[PDB]
RNA sequence: AGCUCGUAUCAGUUUUAUGAGGUAAAGCGAAUGAUUAGAGGUUCCGGGGUCACCUUGACCUAUUCUCAAACUUUAAAUAUGUAAGAAGUCCUUGUUACUUAAUUGAACGUGGACAUUUGAAUGAAGAGCUUUUAGUGGGCCAUUUUUGGUAAGCAG
RNA sequence: CAUCUAGACAGCCGGACGGUGGCCAUGGAAGUCGGAAUCCGCUAAGGAGUGUGUAACAACUCACCGGCCGAAUGAACUAG
RNA sequence: GAGAACAGAAAUCUCCAGUAGAACAAAAGGGUAAAAGCCCCCUUGAUUUUGAUUUUCAGUGUGAAUACAAACCAUGAAAGU
RNA sequence: GGUUGCGGCCAUAUCUACCAGAAAGCACCGUUUCCCGUCCGAUCAACUGUAGUUAAGCUGGUAAGAGCCUGACCGAGUAGUGUAGUGGGUGACCAUACGCGAAACUCAGGUGCUGCAAUCU
């Protein structure tokens, strides 16, 4: 159809949410910089809940965002543990999709001592070439309704790549 | 305890007008005020610096001072049995040019032009305004306008 | 004990018996509150044009 | 404590004083039901509308509204059954009455300061009505006209002031006259909505008007 | 989605150019306003805008009915002066800033004085007022919605206008070569940016590296056979030609405005009036109900 | 007690032009806060009924009834500000240490043209200004608006 | 609003074949019934009657017309 | 609202809608959206000299505020504040 | 007449869907050595207008579109209100006289115009 209307990986964000901060968070930061090749940032907690052991601005989470071919190769190895198959669920109404795993230290990297075992949440943001018009400073417009990402075009993109299957339930 | 603060009873008069909130449109900051020009005060409530008192909203006075981001306006204020002149340092977004003066100015230009033409022809060219004079006699014909009769309507409850 | 606290009865009639007269402003009003850069220049302009008219009238 | 007579709060002497964030300790209304009878009936079932209309600018208390609601309902239910009428109490008691409670015992001058601190605590609710404002609207069939007339006449005795009973040329509770409602019902511009009807407008999306009023466009093609 | 009627009724739209996104009106208020004791003297704005493949510089003054233009300089007039490729770089921004400064100086008749700097060395220098003469023309840089970044092209045009004799007030913190550890500019790095050393050193490194990206980019350089050492020569030639003839020779304008209006009107959509709108809904009220 | 002048730099007034207001009214298929009734559309963020089951716990949409001194899109009447010229208008060119890129503007000017009416109506009964001092500084009633109060020849 | 010379509203004389007998809890379903309405063989006259009679006629006025009186009447309201 | 291992009403992330229904120390009201809100950066103008003006008003004080002049600074790239 | 830059009035300009766009221009797009800034060259900064594209932005058109604006002898001279009466009524309030005069509703039309400068089969 149109080469400017095909999907691509805008960004792919790995977020983890540790129950507290400290040594577990610093091991969580170094496993992500070994994962991504770039340093992550430590998300501070918004409030105090009384049930999760978190207080405000405690840095209870770590997230990092990869883009481009680094995001593409980490999604290939992110579906290798998810067996290149997924559900009709986990796809957002705006075309984005994400999935959670329970291990990365012995997934595709070498295990090293004193780092722990950490699961993580992959989340993938899908759009077309042309998403700058809602992100640039001068003339921050909208996106056209024939140019948005839906569930249907992104599961079709998930079919044409990875030779994947949907609705494993 | 009763209160008589600077902006007491200014809930509605220091609003912004409906769907006219936000920043002031930029013809206000580009209008030029000279000393002796007549302005009327309508305090834009979105800007708090240089805000006039609640008495001066809707008042009208001559500009005696023109300053960096503000003007100086002379307002007569009824204080008991006499008027006192009040000098207001107001930012230009709380004022606008009164159109009563410019209507007088175009009447002056019309009167000067009519006096210039009355030097040639039509002297006594009626410089003064006349009020709405009573109407002269007219003939009201009835072709196509036969007078339809009317009667009072009966009392109908209409409910 | 108690009395009348405040009443604006007869106050307008009192003000209008001698009339609420206008302040009766003059030509050349007071330059008190005008911009001091303008006022210093206005002094120097009138000092110049006084001598200019004196030299014009010799 | 015992309630004052209705002559204390008959006239609209005060500003309307609703239950709000400033007036919080207000007792609940003695009237709670405002649609009675077959309120689920269609508008075509009850063509006649009879209005009880105030002729005086006054206040109707919530107790007077509840007593008149009970008395009017009891007569019409006993006479022509339950599903032959729909009674609607138009006015609502939002105005809160205030009472300055005076002690009636001996030596009350020591414990009460008189008109010092005389602001009244909330007493009850009242419905502020104007001249020509409709109090009760009872719709029914054309057969049960004098039953509803006598039911609304028995409701006047519980009401202060002077009230008049008029039959309405409106088709039920609608704002349209009886001939105008007949034309729109015959042209298919009227859709039932349980208690009221939705009318077909000549403005709006034609796709939504086709989805909501298919009978009009079928009859236009006919 | 599916906004309520009450929301649309109460919705106060912003100003139209805020809705478009081209104007910061909070910024505009404190640029275009004037000291009220400077009664009818306009405040002149040097507006440098960056669309793709263009630098748009215009000296403009805000009035009641809109902004009038003194001198507007664009990128595509620089192929006349010699700059054939790279019409949106830092050096081209300096050239069009130099061009608009010389253009408005000759428009107001101050071309003989206020030469700025004939030879460029890359130092922060405000154009001083001459002794017993007219003051330099005071314009102010209105960068609009671009971000204030050290070593940006809007400060390239700011430097170019200041070097052209136009008095535009600024500091050297946003010029390239600005040290963040001391308050000292790098004049050699600024001069290299002025004459295109940030492109020529990229060209010689890419030529030493490979050929594929050196032919995908810079293909107009190979088309006109200009080299890395010739960038400074053609930019100095562009600077001398700008000083010599800033007189704004306009283009030819072939196939003129009546034909321009005619050809645009044939490929435009006309509006159906009340009669055509009533006819087309009468067609669709019968078509969507025609025994449907 | 006057003083300065002699029909005004005026007026408890209107008209015209131009504002300003947010009360009365009106409005809740307009926001906010209340409000009565039903109609139609669900995610495993419960079906309490046979695990995707007609199975009632919402929410949303479109209606509908009634309001609001401390709600409001709107919005009067009355009352209120200003102006309706000779201290003004137009043209030329003088000062500045102010301002301008400028022999640019601002302010103050110098010269010159400004009757049928010197620039709306009506009146002016003299206008303006200054001094000095007495008494008073408990009020009350009536129409209308209005607060507290059940009301008062009540209080405000 | 309903009748009215085809005879009205009053007044006075005459009036239920049996329809409650496979439709009635069969409370006292045969009088006029509290949980019911439609039946002609007549139906101006033959009524689950306007009428909890508390015992398959224990009771009169009345459902609606006749009779002949031969002119307007009745009902619901409204306000002086 | 839609989702994402632990993770559910509520821990962190992402996207969409969102005229402000948030926040602006504190009562209530007004005002504010590339902001007056949140985050980041730099500072001390919360400085000096006195004057004038507005409100309360006797057009007195006090308090608070407003616009400047002369400086000297802060910030910004500047206008400006 | 189209576009671009800066605008004036700040919805007749907004919003929700759908369609169209010749040439120019805008835009998406292409790449990170330097200035620059981030977790992330996504934003921003730089470089090339070169590999492409109208897909989107943008503009224009369509909707018995919602909204908004204008007008109406449309509601309605109605509600309200100034003045007046030794008017009425027990009062509540209403009526009249001389004026002024709405709002919701309903109907009809419309859906940006314009300034400066540049550019365009």
């Amino acid at each position: 159809q149109n080469p400017m209307r095909d999907l691509k990986i805008e960004k792919l964000v790995l977020n983890i949410s540790v129950g507290e901060s400290g040594d577990r968070l610093t091991r969580a930061s170094k496993v992500l910089e070994q994962l991504s090749g770039q340093t992550p940032v430590q998300s501070k907690a918004r409030y105090t809940v009384r049930t999760f052991g978190i207080r405000r601005n405690e840095k209870i989470a770590v997230h990092v965002t990869v883009r481009g071919p680094k995001a593409e190769e980490i999604l290939e190895r992110g579906l290798k543990v998810k067996e290149y198959q997924l559900r009709d669920r986990n796809f957002s109404a705006t075309g984005n999709f994400g999935f959670g795993i329970d291990e990365h230290i012995d997934l595709g990297i070498k295990y090293d001592p004193s780092i722990g075992i950490f699961g993580m949440d992959f989340y993938v943001v899908m759009n077309r070439p042309g998403a700058r018009v809602t992100r640039r400073k001068r003339c921050k417009g909208t996106v056209g309704n024939s140019h948005k990402t839906t569930k249907e075009d992104t599961v079709s993109w998930f079919k044409q790549k990875y030779d994947a299957d949907v609705l494993d339930k | 305890g009763k209160s008589h603060g600077y902006r007491s009873r200014t809930r509605y008069m220091f609003q912004r007008d409906f769907r006219k909130h936000g920043a002031v449109h930029l013809s206000t900051y580009l209008k030029v005020y000279k000393v002796g020009d007549i302005v009327d005060i309508k305090a834009n409530g979105s800007i708090q610096k240089g805000m006039p008192h609640k008495f001066y909203q809707g008042k009208t006075g001559v500009v005696y001072n023109v300053t960096k981001s503000s003007v100086g306006v002379i307002i007569n204020k009824m204080v008991g049995n006499r008027y006192l002149e009040k000098r207001l340092n107001l930012r230009v977004e709380h004022i606008k040019h009164s159109k009563c003066r410019q209507e007088f100015l175009e009447r002056v230009k019309a009167n000067a032009a009519k006096r210039a033409e009355a030097k040639a022809q039509g002297v006594a060219v009626q410089l003064k305004r006349q009020p709405a004079q009573p109407r002269e006699s007219r003939i009201v014909s009835t072709e196509g306008n036969v007078p339809q009769t009317l009667a009072p309507v009966p009392y109908e409850t209409f409910i | 004990a108690k009395s009348k606290n405040h009443t604006a009865h007869n106050q307008t009639r009192k003000a209008h018996r001698n009339g609420i007269k206008k302040p009766k402003t003059y030509k050349y009003p007071s330059l008190k509150g005008v911009d001091p850069k303008f006022r210093r220049n206005h002094k120097h302009a009138l000092h110049g044009t006084a001598k200019a008219l004196a030299a014009a009238k010799k | 404590m015992a309630r004052r007579p209705a002559r204390c709060y008959r006239y609209q002497k005060n500003k309307p004083y609703p239950k709000s964030r400033y007036n919080r300790a207000v007792p609940d209304s003695k009237i709670r039901i405002y649609d009675l009878g077959k309120k689920k009936a269609t508008v075509d079932e009850f063509p006649l509308c009879v209005h009880l209309v105030s002729n005086e600018l006054e206040q109707l208390s919530s107790e007077a509204l509840e007593a008149a609601r009970i008395c009017a309902n009891k007569y019409i239910t006993k006479t022509v059954g339950r599903d032959a009428f729909h009674l609607r109490v138009r006015v609502h008691p939002f105005h809160v009455l205030r009472i300055n409670k005076m002690l009636s015992c001996a030596g009350a001058d020591r414990l009460q300061q008189g008109m010092r601190g005389a602001w009244g605590k909330p007493h009850g609710l009242a419905a502020r009505v104007d001249i020509g404002q409709i109090i009760f609207s009872v719709r029914c069939k054309d057969v049960n006209k004098p039953v509803v007339i006598e039911g609304l006449r028995r409701a006047r005795y519980k009401f202060p002031g002077q009230q008049k009973i008029i039959l309405s040329k409106k088709w039920g509770f609608t704002n349209l006259d009886r001939p105008e409602y007949i034309k729109k019902r015959d042209a298919g511009e009227i859709k039932d909505d349980g208690a009221f009807v939705k009318f077909l407008s000549k403005k709006g999306s034609l796709e939504k008007n086709y989805n909501e009023f298919p009978e009009y466009f079928q009859n236009l093609s006919a | 989605d599916a906004k309520s009627s009450a929301y649309s009724s109460r919705f106060q739209t912003p100003f139209r150019r805020r809705r478009e996104g081209k104007t910061d009106y909070y910024q505009r208020k404190r640029l275009v306003t004037q000291h009220k004791a400077k009664y009818n003297t306009p405040k002149y704005r040097l507006v440098v805008r960056f669309t793709n493949k263009d630098i748009i510089c215009q000296i403009i003054s805000s009035t009641i009915t809109g902004d009038v233009v003194l001198a507007a300089a664009y990128s595509h007039e620089l192929p006349r002066y010699g700059i054939t490729h790279g019409l949106t770089n830092w050096a081209a921004a300096y050239a069009t800033g130099l061009l608009i400064a010389r253009r408005t100086l000759q428009k107001l008749g101050l071309d003989e004085t206020y030469k700025g700097v004939e030879e460029v060395e890359g130092e922060y220098e405000l154009t001083e007022a001459v002794e017993d003469g007219p003051r330099p023309f005071k314009v102010f840089l209105d960068i609009g919605l671009q971000r204030t970044t050290t070593g940006a092209r809007v400060f390239g045009a700011l430097k170019g206008a200041s070097d052209g004799g136009l008095y535009v007030p600024h500091s050297e913190n946003r010029f390239p070569g600005w040290d963040f550890e001391t308050e000292e500019i790098d004049p050699e790095l600024l001069r290299s940016y002025i004459f295109g050393g940030h492109v020529s050193q990229y060209m010689e490194e890419l030529a030493d590296d490979d050929e594929e990206r050196f032919s995908e980019l810079f293909k107009g350089y190979l088309a006109d056979d200009i080299d890395a050492d010739s960038l400074e020569d053609i930019y100095t030639s562009a600077h001398e030609a700008i000083r010599a003839d800033p007189a704004f020779k306009p283009t030819e304008k072939k196939f003129t405005k009546e034909q321009y209006a005619a050809e645009s009107k044939k490929y435009r959509q006309t509006k159906l009036s009340k009669e055509e709108r009533a006819a087309r809904v009468a067609a669709k009220i019968a078509a969507l109900a025609g025994q449907q």
